[PDB]
RNA sequence: UAAUUGCUAAGUUGAAACGAAGUCAAGAA
RNA sequence: GUGGUUUGGCACCUGAUGUCGGCUCGUCACAUCCUGGGGCUGGAGAAGGUCCCAAGGGUUGGGCUCGCCCAUUAAAGUGGCACGCGAGCUGGGUUCAGAACGUCGUGAGACAGUUCGGUCUCUAUCUGUUGUGGGCGCAGGAAAUUUGCGAGGGUCU
RNA sequence: UCUGGUAAGGAUAAGUGCUGAAAGCAUCUAAGCACGAAGCCGGCCUCAAGAUAAGAUUUCCAUAAAGGGUGGUUAAAG
């Protein structure tokens, strides 16, 4: 799990709890945080 | 702390101490009765008293054991002789004090210490 | 160590408050009617306790 | 010498016309009633208001619980205080109070739209603050009072 | 649960098994029932107990009263216990039996008084420098006690000298050896707070 | 605790490069 | 961009705001040394790397004077508090009068230098802190047993 | 010389999930529901009604020893 101040897009972005993530459960190493 | 430490040091090195109990003892055999500070006459009551028992067995080793205490001759004649007469058969509790009042110089609380069988008063 | 100001006249008698005399502890002679302190022998008749102590 | 001879007369202890009322909290917002009874108990609907004297209405709230908190506050207002020692902050929440009992919430509501001072101390002991309908208040027949009114 | 009881001693013993213990014995005593505490009148349900007997002449009238509506002799030491496994009327006895089936005992009483005592004795203070390697006289002072003009104040906490000792004092979780109904005895392994004669509090 | 019309759901309210665009509104291809 | 912990710039406070390191006593922050929970791995397991949440408690003794070394430990964290703390300590270092070497100056003397020696004052008023009482109130007068609004401690491995 | 620290009772952090529209697909989430930390609130220990919001329960009520003070013999209390 990968946090910096500009996250970008088969991943796809959501929107939790105030937060926001890109995640691809196909690949993990692309997961995000913080957008 | 002094829990159960039970003899007063009287401001007094021990040697001091110990000689002016064993002076106290002779003027208190001497004279039946002696005015003094009521700490004074409390600790002497404590190192008096059995000093009076030992003449309930009148021999030579008695004597001795009492004058290494008391190194006073008069004292040791009179306390082997007429004290000794008087207090046969009675069970301890030889002397009486009684207070008395304050003195002027440093308002030290007094008091007299006697042998209960030379005042004839109280009984 | 120093006082950085002057105490007041209010602030010293606060603090003397507590400074008292003590009373005596001061008991009546039944028969020889008088004033003498408590468990100590009254020195005007010598006695204590209904018995002669000192003997005037 | 007194040259005025047309003064304005201030309200004292045997002149207030002190009055028990009874309001309730239904649905009403805490701030919002919290201040029209601060004005009940300083006295402000008395035309012979005076500010120093103690010349309010003792009030009664009656259905403290059903009292309502908007947004977020039940839990998202964080109340500080300090215990004195270091380290010694600490937190707690409207439903911190709520879960004490009413009548603490609303105390501690009340005093802080009072007047801070020995005035105010002794207005917000005229507050009564019950959970539900049933209150004991013989002997002083309180008025019911409409706050949606005021 | 429990009873009260008086510290008499220390003593050893050797186990079953040849080992060595420390034991303290307790005069558990008779404990009899004198108040009985409820929800509905009190707030709360506990049983209130007396120890020791006392003579009309060191009982105050209150007390008395106390004693004679309970139809009990006066005692002269009471305390409440909570959560007993039963029911117990007013003015009965419960003995050392009681203690019969535990396996671990807790001890409340009260410590030996030390008086006014220094940070070295309170609190193990290590004290300022050597005795030597020009040592003045700080040899068992505190120190610093804070930290110059931001704080400007001592935080309230620290640690100073005073008084020392005289205060309740729990010990748990001390093993049961052997109960002497016959004798009102408890033996314990380990040691109590307090001097000999003082009143203890053991709970089940 | 006026009146009327909108916006904000963040207790926002009473600092930037750089990111989603949460939301309303006006458009063009 | 952030911080103000490095080197600086400014000269706004100061009939004295009086000193480095060590000792004693702490307290706070987290930018986590150990212990606790997790995402990813070019992670087979085993240990590792990197990132996230988390500050409760712990975080040795010596030979040398920031740093090196010896032996341990779960670990031997980073900082702030007038580079925390001398009306609490020391005086090894540093501002003093003696003396010597090197260098500089005609000389008096001086020095990115070095070396041996060299007085650390104060009886605590207010506030602060740790303990312990007297008065009144609650309450018309009392003897006991208590509930807990709150406060502090404990929390390692 | 004895005893203790310990688990996690409740809500949670980072994360893991179930059902699910906005956006007919998908989605741990916006309405909901399970978990999940030495961290937070507790349990444990001591103080604690001057908590002036001064609480509760039992019993006794004025003068002798209803309660005390002063006093005396003293203490493992100071
Ligand atoms: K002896
Ligand atoms: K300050
Ligand atoms: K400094
Ligand atoms: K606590
Ligand atoms: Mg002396
Ligand atoms: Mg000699
Ligand atoms: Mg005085
Ligand atoms: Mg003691
Ligand atoms: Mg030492
Ligand atoms: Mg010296
Ligand atoms: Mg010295
Ligand atoms: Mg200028
Ligand atoms: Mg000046
Ligand atoms: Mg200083
Ligand atoms: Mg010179
Ligand atoms: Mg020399
Ligand atoms: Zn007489």
């Amino acid at each position: 799990m990968k946090v910096r101040a500009s996250v970008k897009k088969e991943c796809k972005i959501v929107r939790r709890k105030g937060r926001l993530y890109v995640i691809n459960k196909k690949n993990p190493k692309y997961k995000q945080r913080q957008g | 702390m002094r829990h159960n430490k039970k003899f007063n040091h009287l401001g007094r090195k021990a040697a001091h101490r110990k000689a002016m109990l064993s002076n106290m003892a002779a003027s208190l055999i001497l004279h039946k009765r002696i005015f003094t500070t009521v700490a004074k006459a409390k600790a002497l009551r404590i190192y008096v008293e059995p000093l009076l028992t030992k003449t309930k067995e009148d021999t030579t080793h008695s004597r001795r054991i009492a004058f290494s205490y008391l190194q006073n001759k008069y004292a040791l004649k009179e306390l082997f002789g007429d004290v000794a007469a008087k207090i046969a058969d009675r069970p301890g509790g030889y002397t009486r004090i009684l207070k008395t009042g304050y003195r002027l110089g440093d308002n030290a609380a007094m008091c007299f210490i006697e042998l209960v069988d030379y005042n004839e008063n109280m009984l | 160590a120093h006082p950085k100001r002057r105490q007041s006249k209010t602030r010293t008698a606060k603090r003397r408050t507590h400074d008292k005399a003590v009373m005596p502890t001061l008991a009546k002679c039944p028969n020889c009617g008088a004033w003498h302190i408590y468990h100590t022998v009254c020195g005007d008749c010598g006695y204590y306790r209904g018995k002669l102590a000192i003997e005037k | 010498m007194d040259t005025l001879s047309f003064k304005t007369i201030s309200a004292n202890k045997a002149t207030v016309t002190k009055e028990w009322v009874i309001v309730d909290a239904e649905g009403q917002t805490l701030g919002r009633m919290c201040a029209k009874v601060a004005k009940l108990l300083r006295g402000k609907y008395k035309p012979n208001f005076t500010p120093h004297v103690d010349c309010g209405d003792n009030v009664i709230v009656i259905n403290a619980d059903k009292i309502v908190l908007s947004g977020n506050k039940w839990d998202g207002r964080i109340y500080l205080r300090h215990t004195g020692y270091p380290g010694g902050q600490r937190q707690f929440t409207p439903r911190d109070f709520m879960n004490k009992g009413p009548e603490y919430l609303f105390r501690k509501v009340v005093k802080g739209m009072l007047p801070k001072n020995r005035l105010g101390a002794k207005i917000i002991g005229n507050l009564y603050v019950y959970a539900g309908t049933e209150h004991k208040h013989e002997a002083q027949q309180p008025r019911q009072l409409d706050i949606n009114s005021l | 649960p429990g009873l009260l009881g008086k510290k008499i001693g220390m003593t050893s013993v050797f186990s079953a098994e040849g080992k060595n213990l420390p034991c303290t014995v307790i005069e558990v005593g008779p404990c009899v029932v004198t108040q009985v505490k409820t929800l509905e009148k009190d707030g709360y349900s506990a049983l209130q107990l007396g120890f020791v007997d006392a003579k009309e002449k060191h009982t105050t009238k209150p007390l008395a009263g106390h004693f004679k509506k309970a139809n009990v002799a006066p005692k002269r030491h009471l305390a409440e216990f909570k959560n007993f496994e039963g029911e117990h009327k007013l003015g009965d006895v419960l003995n050392v039996e009681f203690f019969s089936d535990a396996d671990f005992v807790d001890v409340v009483g009260t410590s030996k008084g030390k008086g006014f005592q220094g940070v070295v004795k309170r609190h193990g203070f290590g004290g300022v420098g050597q005795a030597t390697h020009g040592q003045h006289n700080r040899l068992r002072a505190p120190g610093a006690v804070g930290a110059c003009s931001y704080p400007a104040k001592v935080f309230k906490g620290t640690r100073m000298a005073g008084q020392m000792g005289n205060e309740r004092v729990t010990v748990q979780n001390l093993e049961v050896i052997k109960v002497m109904p016959e004798h009102n005895l408890l033996l314990v392994k380990g040691s109590v707070p307090g001097a000999k004669g003082s009143i203890l509090l053991i709970e089940k």
